[PDB]
């Protein structure tokens, strides 16, 4: 008889439960498990935020799980509540698939980690691209959100770090007469534009551009991959460059790779001495797990190379390092693959790119 | 005059006659119901506020608790922001200040903002001369509130203020690798002021005290909610350790409750003599999906202007007590919480003109 260690998943669907399932028993079948051995304990996202936490403290917590991963939804239900009532026990929390840069704030969630980067590590992949291109002058417009503002920090971080910003714009989220905001643009000597926004936010962006004749020849439109889904493709300007995360929507293929990483990382924490259990359950427990900030280090420093989404590592954020994205171009009002970004590389593919006008 | 049910909510020991006994010529009158609670865990806290709101018509709840827990501010604004019901803590954990409530929260706390302890500690140390000093924080959040008080307050003074160091310590990983032992080590300031949580102050004293800073020669100035229960002093606390408090010397837990009442019943009168409608109460927490769109956080106007009995009971929007009345208080040699200050109408007046030793 080993020592069973309950790993649990918050998942959106019941294949993706039986998903999490198969990948634990794996974990166990590929470690040595006559110390400790896993067990997968999990559930589907509940229909509301409040339900969601008591349902991490009586399916969950009352299983004693040493982390917890988590997806996104399909249908205004966020990780928040299960990082919550996780964090109030230093309990770590293994986001999926979210991408909100919110989610880096260590205030606000303590114990999170993601295997798929926030959306402001998308500057990462303009910055190699602004080398790559030289485009040495920028101008940059963001949405005056958590959001947007974390693209321009990670950017101008990159920047001060030669390419440059000849000007930061931001506009107020929600706004569709940005006439004015994009004129202060135009007048500016640089023609390469990067945005960050929401579909709809973009779309307002691309339509009033498109009216200052500031989407034809001469200008870059460089944005990442919210700014060309649902509708702001409906309106984007052909030409322009944007990103998507290679498998970014695949759960089940982060579900493959969390687990290993998690399972990996228990079998390290148990080779080192005095480990407590976490609180079996939330009703009467009010201190935190002892030895969860030591495993939320464990993780932090987990390295696992050979996974399904490429190599597995996290920055001093627990956001994931080393993603892959594809480089993606309107061409004929076509989306068209012109290359990857590999994990630190470049890597331009057959396809020409097609500027605007071009 | 119709009733509007009111919730009281008590953790921990408590003269229910001394409350009832200190407790409306308005549009509305209370119908106040006291529920006991014995747990103050997120399931314990939520349920119990669920099953209220489901067992009854609740227009508000106030909240008591006798612990250091500050965590339960968090759960309150949650559950406050979810249900869209005013919560009233005014006394405990429930009371310790909380930064960056949500957007749609209705929580209000019994207690100094965090900007206005900041500004306190200044004057503290502007009354005695000690101009030269360092700042340590978690990632307790607030942090970056309070520091950036300090900030802006001395970069527009007169005063020849010093800010030597500023510490982050990332207190959600193990102190294995003796990291903040090695970050505190870099202190030489006389003066230091320290934002974080009881139980992380009780860590980094006793790293500090290692290290030989919490002596002779080093003053530490710390806010309400270090201090928290103050019949409740760990060990590794400091002997001249200074600390704001709003620990309920002059306003007792009776009189807090009277207001809490008051508040919440003004705000709705309010609210209905100019509205001709009050918010209904919540069915329940478990349908907060459905109903998202018939509920509102309009009764918070109301709820931040209520004057009773000669008294100004307003708060901020951002979501604290206007004008306390606080308690400077100092560690002594009998590890015993002494009165050394007040701070009334803007104005400190301290005791001692030099603080004496042993
Ligand atoms: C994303 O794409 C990048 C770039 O292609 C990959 O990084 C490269 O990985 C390859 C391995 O596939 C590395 O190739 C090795 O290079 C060694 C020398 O590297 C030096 O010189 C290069 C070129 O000037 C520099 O870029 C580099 O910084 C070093 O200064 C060779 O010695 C290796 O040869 C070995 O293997 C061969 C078999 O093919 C044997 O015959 C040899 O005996 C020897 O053992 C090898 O060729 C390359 O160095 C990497 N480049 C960089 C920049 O790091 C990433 O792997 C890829 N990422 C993902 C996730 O796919
Ligand atoms: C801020 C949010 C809103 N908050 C929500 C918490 C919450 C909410 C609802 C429920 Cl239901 C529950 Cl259960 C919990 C997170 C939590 O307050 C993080 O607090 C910390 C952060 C840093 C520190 N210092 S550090 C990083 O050095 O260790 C300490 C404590
Ligand atoms: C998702 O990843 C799995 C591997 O874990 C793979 O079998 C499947 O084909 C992937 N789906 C897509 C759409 O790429
Ligand atoms: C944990 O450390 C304590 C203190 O020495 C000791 O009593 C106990 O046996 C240890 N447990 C393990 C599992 O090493
Ligand atoms: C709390 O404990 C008291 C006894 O100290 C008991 O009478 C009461 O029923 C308990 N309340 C709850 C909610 O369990
Ligand atoms: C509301 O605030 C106003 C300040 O604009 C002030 O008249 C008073 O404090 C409040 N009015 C009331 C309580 O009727
Ligand atoms: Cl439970
Ligand atoms: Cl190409
Ligand atoms: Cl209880
Ligand atoms: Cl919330
Ligand atoms: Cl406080
Ligand atoms: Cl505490
Ligand atoms: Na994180």
């Amino acid at each position: 008889d080993p020592k069973i260690v309950n790993i649990g998943a918050v998942l959106s669907t019941k294949k993706h439960e039986q998903i999490f399932r198969e990948a634990v028993n794996q974990a166990n079948k590929r470690h040595f498990t006559r110390k400790i051995q896993l067990q997968a304990t999990s559930v589907t996202h509940r229909p509301n935020a409040i339900q969601m936490a008591l349902s991490v403290c009586e399916d969950l917590i009352s299983s004693q799980v040493y982390a917890i991963l988590v997806s996104h939804p399909p249908a205004h239900l966020t990780p928040t509540p299960i990082s919550y009532t996780a964090g109030f026990y230093r309990i770590p929390v293994i986001g999926l698939t979210t991408r909100m840069s919110i989610y880096s704030d260590k205030s606000i969630h303590l114990s999170f980690l993601r295997t798929v980067p926030p959306y402001s590590h998308q500057a990462l992949v303009w910055f190699e691209m602004m080398r790559l291109f030289n485009w040495n002058h920028v101008i940059l417009i963001v949405s005056d959100d958590h959001e947007g503002r974390a693209a321009q920090k990670k950017l101008e971080t990159l920047l001060e770090g030669g390419p440059k910003a000849d000007k930061v714009l931001q506009f107020e989220p929600g706004t569709k007469n940005l006439t004015a905001l994009l004129l202060e643009a135009k007048e500016l000597e640089a023609r390469v534009i990067i945005l960050s926004a929401s579909e709809d936010d973009a779309t307002a962006v691309y339509k009033s551009a498109a009216m200052l004749d500031m989407t034809g020849a001469g200008y870059v439109w460089l944005v990442g991959e919210r700014e060309i889904s649902g509708s702001a493709l409906r309106y984007a300007p052909d030409g322009i460059i944007g990103l998507q995360l290679i498998n970014g929507k695949n759960e089940s293929a982060h579900i493959s790779d969390a687990v290993a990483v998690v399972a990996q990382a228990i079998h390290e924490l148990f080779e080192m001495e005095n480990i407590t259990d976490p609180p079996r359950g939330c009703v009467g427990n009010t201190n935190i797990w002892k030895t969860g900030p030591l495993f939320k280090r464990v993780l932090m420093s987990s390295k696992y190379p050979d996974g399904v989404t490429g190599r597995i590592e996290f920055n001093e954020d627990g956001d994931r390092k080393f993603a892959q994205y594809s480089i993606m171009n309107l061409q004929n009002r076509k989306l068209v693959q012109v290359g990857i970004f590999n994990g630190s590389y470049i890597i331009q593919n057959d396809r020409k790119i097609i500027w605007p006008g071009g | 005059p119709p009733s509007i049910g009111i919730a009281v909510i008590l953790v921990g020991t408590s003269d229910e006659v001394a409350i009832k006994d200190a407790h409306h010529h308005l549009s509305v009158v209370p119908r106040v119901e006291l529920v006991a609670m014995n747990e103050t865990d997120p399931k314990s806290i939520i349920t119990r506020i669920c099953d209220l709101m489901s067992d009854r018509k609740i227009q508000g709840v106030v909240f008591a608790d006798d612990t250091d827990q500050e965590a339960i501010a968090q759960i309150l604004d949650f559950i406050s922001a979810q249900t869209l019901t005013p919560i009233l803590g005014i006394h405990g954990g429930s009371s310790m200040i909380m930064a960056d409530k949500d957007e749609s929260s209705m929580f209000f706390q019994f207690g100094p903002s965090i900007e206005q302890q900041a500004s306190v500690m200044l004057n503290i140390m502007e009354e005695y001369d000690w101009y030269i000093f360092s700042i340590v924080t978690t990632y307790f959040p607030g942090y970056q509130d309070f520091v950036n008080k300090i900030r802006s307050t001395i970069e527009n003074s007169f005063v020849g203020w010093e800010l030597e160091e500023v510490l982050l310590l990332d207190m959600s990983l193990d102190d294995g690798d003796s990291k903040i032992q090695n970050q505190l080590k870099k202190l030489q300031s006389p003066i230091i002021l320290l934002y974080c949580t009881k139980e992380e102050a009780t860590y980094i004293f006793e790293v500090a005290n290692s290290v030989g800073l919490t002596g002779y020669g080093y003053t530490w100035i710390v806010p309400s909610l270090v201090a928290g229960d103050t019949d409740t002093v760990p060990s590794e606390f400091p002997t001249g350790l200074i600390s704001v408090s709003y620990d309920e010397w002059d306003y007792g837990l009776p009189a807090r409750v009277r207001d809490g009442i008051a508040i919440i019943t003004t705000a709705a009168s309010d609210m209905l003599s100019e509205h001709s409608f009050i918010p209904e109460p919540k069915s329940s927490c478990y349908n907060t999906h459905e109903k998202r769109i018939y509920q509102s956080n309009m009764l918070n106007r109301y709820l931040i202007n209520v004057t009773f009995e000669g008294r100004d009971l307003s708060f901020s929007e951002d979501g604290y007590q206007m004008h306390p009345k606080l308690v400077i208080i100092l560690l002594n040699k009998e590890r015993k919480w002494e009165r050394v200050g007040k701070w009334k109408d803007k104005s400190l007046q301290m005791k001692y003109y030099v603080w004496p030793r042993m």
